[PDB]
């Protein structure tokens, strides 16, 4: 048909990149260090995490 | 006392040479169809003379099968002799 | 534990349970969805995508099952911590609680090359 | 002479299963008599009574 | 980390489930792609290493390594092509498959983030390499080095699983590397030497020493179609760097017994390369180049003290490609002239003129002229273990020499006039035989401009 | 005659239930007293002159290894006359138990008899029935088991892996092949046995599969090694993959299940700091492992297929749940760390 | 500039990321210490239920009073 | 049992050379003839009634090495310094590839004895000395 | 006139009907159950 | 494994002619029978590990 066998497979890396970003939720559970590592007051950390 | 002493120096009748040979099979199998009354009577013994009074039907179960099992072990040695018309322990055939 | 050969006691509704689209059960009936495809290849089939009524009622089987029974195993190890903690709370004196202190006391080796 | 000493261990136990199989052919009397010697050298040996 | 691992194992059905003849480029296209991703996240840190989840730091460690591995994969269908289009295509599917199988746990392998992952990982090949060998041999004597294959890597690296299931109930926990910030030394017993040489003599076994290397030519000699898998076993062979996270650490204070160790192969790195000079089988020749200069980073792990870190990373991947690159070429020169018996090719670069500078960029990387990696991961070598004793300089230093003849007899032997009788020979080295032997030394001498990008953390 | 195969074919687990199930020194008796009694017409069924001259050499081998066993009961119902199944409070006992028991399992002596049946029964459909009597005793070791001299259930132990793995390198009948190292299996069980005694089960599970489905791929008409050549291009070739896709997972590496049980009993017998028993142990089932390498270099090398033989039609023998058992024979490792906490 | 904001963080996360994991570690080498503290050597209590083993049970017994004044 | 190696052991390691010896020398003979007596089960005969001396003749050994074991060590002991030492008690073993050389033929033994019965030895006092366990418990 | 039974065929996919289902049956029932006991 | 069926449904296998002091059915002792409820009475919430000693 349109060939799922060619180029549909490289969206397997958007899949498996989407799953390192599944754990980054129970990785949070710090916040606090004290290299800057701030988490002081910005809406940075609270990005990404 | 002493009559745990004999018997047991009978019930090593086991001896083994002479529970698998040499041949006439039939001497063989006749020490283990008596090897029976070594495990009976000492068995009849402690059994009874301290009163268990449960456990005095053993006895009876210990012959039920010694007969019935090592009756059936005799038919075989009709067929190994059957074929041949000796017994004698010396048939190796299959070998390792 | 108790209420000796069951599967599962009733103790167990407190647990999550193992809901699926976890890789396992993905993968639990994957191992035979490469079961399916070598039955016919046993025979000469010689189809390599033969009936699907044989190339399916696998997959239907394992993944059912694996989850059947992964219910249970996440279970055991929770009955095993259980267990445990609640031997560690009691006696104490078997559990001590260590001090705080390390730079400006500890010595090394010191074995540099 | 790395090839004798370590292939010497090739050729040193296959030789040992020519051993274990050649000399036990045959003859159930043979067997019978070595449980004989087996169940009686457990009782003198060791731990075993004790 | 699942970046890699679900695109090469997505690879795993791009081919079967492909058509007829189309399967080879299929792959071979998509193949090359991963090495986007393979930089892609990678080249991070640096400082303070990158490691990205519970049990994959996928390689921070400044040992990059993994960028190599994932080259090869896609050399090998451009390499393997040769005699392998004659037989089946669902045989030919499995070939590709299997060759995959293995490209996924050297994925797995180089990060492992601990000790167990590593072994049992460790092991885990030895399934698809000795199936790539027994089959698709081609003298019959292929069925020995079957064996032998086994019964040394595995023979004594189950004392391994005797040791590091000792260390995992004796000091915490192995599962991570990343903590050893407690460690407590080894000081001496006649218990722990054995501690000591059951976590190393398993490592050594399959980087050799010049003892017990009597597998490594009877598996090369004879070995399938392309060097196929013979390509990947010399990727395998230096991956037991894993002695650098060990040997680092985890009984870091015995240096007392090192010396067996040292004047066993210090000795046989001027050996070895010695008797590969009358050698009359070139897949021979090679096989012992790739023990000498091999067996050169045993002398530098053991001694501690970088500068040679910054030497010992250089090497492992410097004759990476140069000693890959060799078996490519006495591979293709063999298409044409089925014996291996160096003499009977002679009278070349005549027909076969472009492929004069082919043998001679990789003859001169043994050379290891002075600007390209070789020499630059040769002398952080001499230069710390110079300090070792003054007198290594001596033996290592005539390595430098019985060096040069040692290549160069291999080239100047096929610049002669031979004629002779071959009617063979015709083929001007099509594409493939110029276009797999390239993307070696365009690679290779390439990094030399900014090479920083292959060094440890020292 | 079909009806009772049945009848027969079902009395044996009903002989090796009253096994498991008692709380009685009698019972377990009587137990495996019925087993001598109900198993020996399998062997007959053809009626030739070898299984008849198997089965009585098998028949008196576990008639006195019964027998002994009475003898050592009725002992600790002299001293302390309490029947029941518990340690035997006696050391006269025990070893007259357990040196005798090692008859039925064959341990590492006591076998001049498993390749004495397994080889030339006639029957070779199964033989693998002989995957029961290693788990009726078993369910008397696991409960006697705070009561061994302890130097023993070792001493036939590690002379038994040995031996059972030197016996076979020799062997070219391959249901010889599958009697040998099939004592080396009752090496690693029973070896375990008095440290955490699960954790044997474990290694008896994983082998009775693993033995099992080797038979049931043994069946087709395969019997000597050199029937094994004629396979693959004869039978089919979806059959070589699997015969090989087994026989290196049993002696087992450990992207296999075959290295389940290791990998998880080296967890036990050292923490325990025995490290000087276990790697000759681990060592020693190596050169057990070059029976099936040379077996399996048997049927890939395509060696000399048969002769003209031409096998146009297709197959109508039983495969019953092989269709299954090489994905979990294989597959399992990556699943569980339950077998240590599921039977437990 | 344009690349490192494209792909990849910095030392708000591969730093500050362990801290994360390193609290799902040192968790699991405190309750393996804790298992060969107790499992391997109970021990001669035999207190817990873990080396418990079967005795007698006391229920089968009989009180009542059977027929010989001495017994 | 236990017993007499034990008995040995909690003896003259080091020192009295002579009872140790004269008992490693005698207990190396008495299992010598375990195995000899084992050979008649197994394996059968044919020299009739005095045919098992005969057989014997083979095994006409294990304690002539097990008195050379102890003799090494008797003569050493306290030596030139302390043959407690992990490569001393090692002695013990080799001169044993000469013992069975002198038993029967040569080349093809004498060395792997000498040096397998070599290796071996030294584990044994390594053993105990760095308190190692082969059969244990928790 | 394809000829498989047409006896059998449907079972299996009637059975697997009935196990998710079933399955389901106790998971969406055990679900709520940690809850009511917690 | 020992699954002890019998404790957890109804039935009575043997269980009976266990000890030396159950029942006998017209209640006559045996000799010994008075120190079996003596010396079961020890060990019952013992775990037998420590019986022993
Ligand atoms: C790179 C390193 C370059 C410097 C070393 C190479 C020396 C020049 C060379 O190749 O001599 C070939 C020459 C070939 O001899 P031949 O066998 O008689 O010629 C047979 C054929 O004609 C085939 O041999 P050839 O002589 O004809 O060589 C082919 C070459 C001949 O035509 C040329 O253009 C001459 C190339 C010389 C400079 C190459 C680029 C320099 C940068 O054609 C090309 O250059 C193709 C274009 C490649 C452009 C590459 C651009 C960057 C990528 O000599 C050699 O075989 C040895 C070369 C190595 C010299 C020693 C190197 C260490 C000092
Ligand atoms: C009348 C009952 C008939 C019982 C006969 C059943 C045949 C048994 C054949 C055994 C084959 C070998 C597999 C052994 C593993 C047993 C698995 C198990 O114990 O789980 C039983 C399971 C769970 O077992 P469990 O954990 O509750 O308690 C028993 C566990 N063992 C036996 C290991 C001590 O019982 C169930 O309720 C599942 C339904
Ligand atoms: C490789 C051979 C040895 C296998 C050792 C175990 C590797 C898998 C472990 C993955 C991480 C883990 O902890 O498992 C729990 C994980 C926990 O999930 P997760 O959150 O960590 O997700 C990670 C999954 N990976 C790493 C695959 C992206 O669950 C799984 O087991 C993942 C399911 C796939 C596991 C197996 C994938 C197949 C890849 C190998 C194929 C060929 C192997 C040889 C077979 C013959
Ligand atoms: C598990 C509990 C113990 C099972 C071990 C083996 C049980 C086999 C019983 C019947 C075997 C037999 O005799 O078949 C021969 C017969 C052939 O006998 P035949 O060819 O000589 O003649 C047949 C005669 N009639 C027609 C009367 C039947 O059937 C077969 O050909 C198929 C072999 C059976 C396949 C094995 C069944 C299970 C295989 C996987 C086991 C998985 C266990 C789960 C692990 C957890
Ligand atoms: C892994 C997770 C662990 C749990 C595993 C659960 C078992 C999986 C259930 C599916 C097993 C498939 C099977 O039973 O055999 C396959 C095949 C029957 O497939 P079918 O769709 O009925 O095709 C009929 C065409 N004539 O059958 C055949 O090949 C021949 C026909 C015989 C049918 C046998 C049916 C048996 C069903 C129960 C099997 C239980 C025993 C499984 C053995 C291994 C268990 C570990
Ligand atoms: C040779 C066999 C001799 C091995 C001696 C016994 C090993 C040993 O005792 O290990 C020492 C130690 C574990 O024992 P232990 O001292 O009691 O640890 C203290 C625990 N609190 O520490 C350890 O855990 C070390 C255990 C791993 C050692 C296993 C490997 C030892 C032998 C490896 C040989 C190397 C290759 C030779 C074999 C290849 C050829 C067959
Ligand atoms: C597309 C399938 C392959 C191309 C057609 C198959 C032709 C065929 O029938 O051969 C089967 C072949 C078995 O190999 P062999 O027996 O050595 O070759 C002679 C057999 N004609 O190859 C086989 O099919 C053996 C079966 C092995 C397991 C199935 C793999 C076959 C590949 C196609 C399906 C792949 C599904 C896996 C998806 C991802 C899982 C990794």
């Amino acid at each position: 048909r349109d060939h799922w066998v060619h180029v549909l497979v490289p969206m397997g890396f958007v899949f498996g990149y989407y799953l390192d970003r599944k754990n980054d939720e129970k990785l949070t559970a710090f916040r606090n260090k004290s290299l800057l590592y701030k988490r002081e007051l910005k809406p940075n950390e609270e990005v990404t995490w | 006392s002493m009559v745990y002493m004999n018997i047991m120096m009978a019930f090593t009748v086991s001896l083994v040479g002479l529970l698998m040979y040499r041949s006439h099979l039939m001497s063989s199998l006749l020490c283990l169809e008596g090897m029976m009354l070594s495990l009976f009577v000492m068995a009849a013994l402690t059994i009874l003379n301290s009163h268990f009074t449960l456990a005095s039907m053993m006895p009876i179960i210990l012959l039920v099968f010694a007969a019935c099992e090592a009756a059936l072990g005799l038919s075989l040695l009709v067929m190994v002799s059957n074929t041949y018309g000796t017994d004698y322990v010396q048939n190796l055939n299959l070998l390792q | 534990g108790r209420a000796t050969f069951q599967f599962l006691p009733d103790e167990a509704r407190s647990l999550p349970p193992p809901k699926l689209t976890d890789p396992r059960l993905a993968f639990v009936g994957f191992l035979g969805y490469c079961s399916g495809l070598i039955d016919n290849a046993i025979r000469r089939r010689p189809v390599l995508l033969a009936g699907l009524h044989r190339q399916l009622l696998y997959i239907t089987s394992f993944v059912f099952v694996g989850y059947y029974l992964l219910k249970r195993q996440d279970y055991m190890y929770a009955v095993r911590d259980h267990d445990m903690f609640s031997y560690i709370k009691s006696h104490p004196e078997d559990f001590p609680e260590k001090d705080k202190k390390t730079y400006g006391e500890v010595f090394e080796e010191f074995h540099p090359v | 002479w790395l090839e004798a000493i370590l292939p010497k261990t090739i050729s040193l136990a296959q030789m040992k299963a020519s051993t274990l199989v050649t000399n036990q052919k045959g003859l159930i009397k043979l067997y019978f008599l070595s449980f004989l010697i087996t169940i009686l050298i457990s009782m003198i040996l060791f731990n075993f009574h004790e | 980390m699942l970046k890699y691992i679900i695109p090469t194992i997505m690879l795993m059905p791009l081919t079967w489930l492909s058509k007829n003849n189309m399967i080879w480029v299929n792959s071979t296209a998509h193949s090359l792609l991963i090495s986007f991703t393979s930089l892609l996240l990678m080249n991070q840190f640096g400082d303070n290493s990158l490691n990205f989840s519970l049990l994959f730091f996928s390689d921070s460690l400044s040992t990059p390594l993994l960028i190599l591995t994932m080259w090869l994969l896609p050399l090998m269908l451009m390499a393997s092509q040769h005699h392998l289009s004659k037989e089946n295509l669902t045989r030919k599917k499995l070939f590709i498959t299997m060759l995959i199988s293995l490209q996924l746990f050297l994925i797995m392998t180089f990060t492992a983030m601990e000790l167990i992952l590593f072994y049992i990982l460790f092991e885990a090949t030895l399934v698809p390499t000795l199936i790539i060998i027994t089959r698709w041999g081609n003298q019959t004597e292929r069925l020995n080095a079957g064996l032998y294959f086994l019964f040394y890597t595995l023979a004594g690296s189950l004392p391994l699983l005797v040791a590091l299931i000792y260390i995992q109930n004796t000091v915490g926990s192995l599962n991570f590397l990343m903590l050893q910030y407690w460690v407590q030394p080894v000081h001496n017993s006649w218990s722990n030497v054995f501690m000591w040489l059951a976590c190393m003599m398993a490592f050594m076994v399959k980087m050799p020493l010049y003892g017990l290397h009597l597998w490594l030519p009877k598996a090369h000699v004879e070995a399938p179609i392309a060097g196929s898998m013979v390509l990947a076993a010399v990727l395998l062979k230096l991956g037991g760097y894993g002695m650098l996270r060990i040997t680092l650490i985890l009984n870091p204070m015995t240096d007392f017994m090192a010396y067996p160790f040292i004047m066993l192969s210090l000795w046989g790195m001027i050996m070895t390369s010695s008797i590969c000079l009358r050698q009359t089988d070139l897949k021979s020749l090679i096989a012992y180049s790739s023990v000498s200069h091999m067996a050169l980073v045993i002398v530098a792990i053991l001694i501690q003290t970088p500068w040679s870190y910054m030497g010992a990373t250089a090497l492992m991947i410097a004759h990476g490609l140069t000693s890959s690159m060799l078996f490519c070429l006495a591979n293709s020169n063999y298409e044409r002239i089925h014996s291996r018996t160096m003499i009977l090719a002679r009278g070349l670069q005549t027909l076969l003129p472009l492929m004069a500078t082919w043998w001679l960029l990789a003859s001169l990387t043994n050379l290891a002229l002075p600007p390209t990696i070789n020499l630059i991961g040769e002398l952080f070598v001499v230069m710390s273990t110079f300090s070792w004793s003054n007198i290594t300089i001596i033996l290592m230093g005539v390595n430098m020499v019985i060096t040069a003849l040692y290549s160069l007899y291999m080239l100047i032997m096929t610049q002669r006039g031979k004629y002779t009788y071959h009617i063979n020979n015709i083929s001007p080295s099509f594409t493939r035989e110029n276009a797999l032997m390239s993307l070696h030394i365009l690679p290779l001498l390439l990094l030399t401009l900014n090479p920083k990008i292959i060094l440890g953390p020292l | 005659n079909p009806i009772i195969f049945i009848i027969i074919l079902l009395t044996i687990m009903l002989g090796t239930i009253i096994v498991m199930i008692s709380s009685h020194w009698l019972l377990v008796w009587i137990g495996f007293e019925m087993n001598m009694l109900a198993i020996i017409p399998i062997m007959m069924k053809n009626h030739n002159p070898r299984a008849t001259e198997a089965s009585t050499k098998y028949f008196l081998t576990q008639s006195t290894a019964s027998m002994l066993l009475m003898m050592a009961v009725i002992i600790n119902l002299m001293f302390s006359g309490q029947w029941t199944v518990m340690k035997l409070f006696n050391p006269m006992a025990s070893m007259l138990m357990t040196m005798a028991l090692a008859m039925k399992l064959g341990m590492a002596p006591f076998h001049f008899w498993v390749p004495e049946v397994t080889q030339g029964i006639p029957l070779s459909s199964g033989l693998i029935l002989l995957t029961w009597q290693k788990l009726a005793p078993m369910s008397v070791l696991y409960q006697i088991f705070p009561s061994i001299n302890l130097n023993l259930i070792l001493t036939l132990s590690v002379l038994s892996i040995l031996i059972g793995g030197w016996g076979g390198l020799n062997q070219t009948q391959l249901r010889k092949i599958m009697a040998y190292s099939s004592i080396a299996h009752m090496g690693w069980m029973t070896a375990v046995l008095p440290y955490n005694p699960t954790m044997t089960l474990l290694n008896l599970i994983i082998y009775i599969i693993m033995t099992s489905t080797m038979f049931t791929m043994f069946m087709a008409n395969s019997t000597t090694t050199t029937l094994s050549l004629s396979h693959t291009w004869n039978k089919t070739p979806i059959m070589t993959v699997l015969i090989l896709a087994t026989l290196l997972s049993m002696g087992g590496l450990p992207p296999l299940s075959g290295f389940m049980p290791k990998w998880m009993i080296i967890q036990e017998m050292t923490k325990n700091n025995s490290i000087i028993l276990p790697t000759f142990m681990a060592i020693t089932a190596l050169l057990n492992l070059y029976f099936y390498m040379r077996l399996t270099y048997s049927t890939t090398l395509t060696m000399f297929p048969s002769t003209n033989n031409m096998k146009m039609k297709w197959q109508f023998p039983l495969m019953k749940k092989m269709t299954f058992l090489p994905t979990m024979v294989v597959l399992s490792t990556m699943m569980l760390p339950l077998t240590p906490m599921l039977s437990v | 500039r344009w690349i490192a904001r494209t792909f990849f963080d910095g030392p708000e996360k591969n730093y500050e990321r362990t801290m994360a994991i390193l609290q799902i570690e040192a968790e699991k080498a405190e309750l393996r210490l804790k298992e060969l503290e107790v499992r391997r050597l109970m021990r001669a209590r035999g207190d817990g239920p873990w080396f418990h083993y079967p005795t007698i049970d006391k229920e089968l017994i009989d009180h009542s009073p059977k027929a010989t004044p001495d017994n | 049992a236990k017993t007499v190696l034990r008995q040995y052991w909690d003896i003259p390691e080091g020192t009295e050379c002579h009872r140790k010896t004269y008992a490693t020398t005698s207990i190396g003979g008495a299992a010598g003839l375990v195995v000899s007596a084992y050979s008649v089960a197994l394996k059968t005969p044919t020299s009739f009634l005095e045919g098992v001396a005969r057989t014997g003749r083979y095994t006409f050994t294990a304690a002539a090495i097990g008195a050379i074991f102890g003799l090494t060590s008797c003569i050493s002991a306290q030596v030139r310094e302390k043959p407690d030492d992990p490569l001393n008690y090692l002695i013990g073993g080799c001169a044993g590839g000469l013992i069975l050389g002198a038993r029967t033929r040569s080349y093809g033994i004498g060395a792997a004895a000498c040096a397998y019965m070599g290796l071996t030895a030294a584990l044994v006092k390594m053993g105990q000395l760095e308190g190692w366990q082969v059969f244990a418990e928790p | 006139h394809g000829s498989p039974n047409w006896l059998k065929v449907g079972l299996t996919l009637g059975t697997s009907v009935f196990l998710w289902i079933y399955l389901i049956k106790q998971h969406n029932e055990d679900v709520l159950e940690y809850k009511r006991r917690n | 494994p020992f699954f002890d069926v019998q404790k957890r449904l109804g039935v009575d296998l043997d269980r009976w002619m266990t000890i030396q002091s159950a029942e006998q059915p017209h209640k006559i002792p045996s000799r010994c029978h008075a120190f079996e409820k003596e010396w079961i009475e020890c060990a019952h919430g013992i775990g037998s590990i420590r019986a022993e000693k």
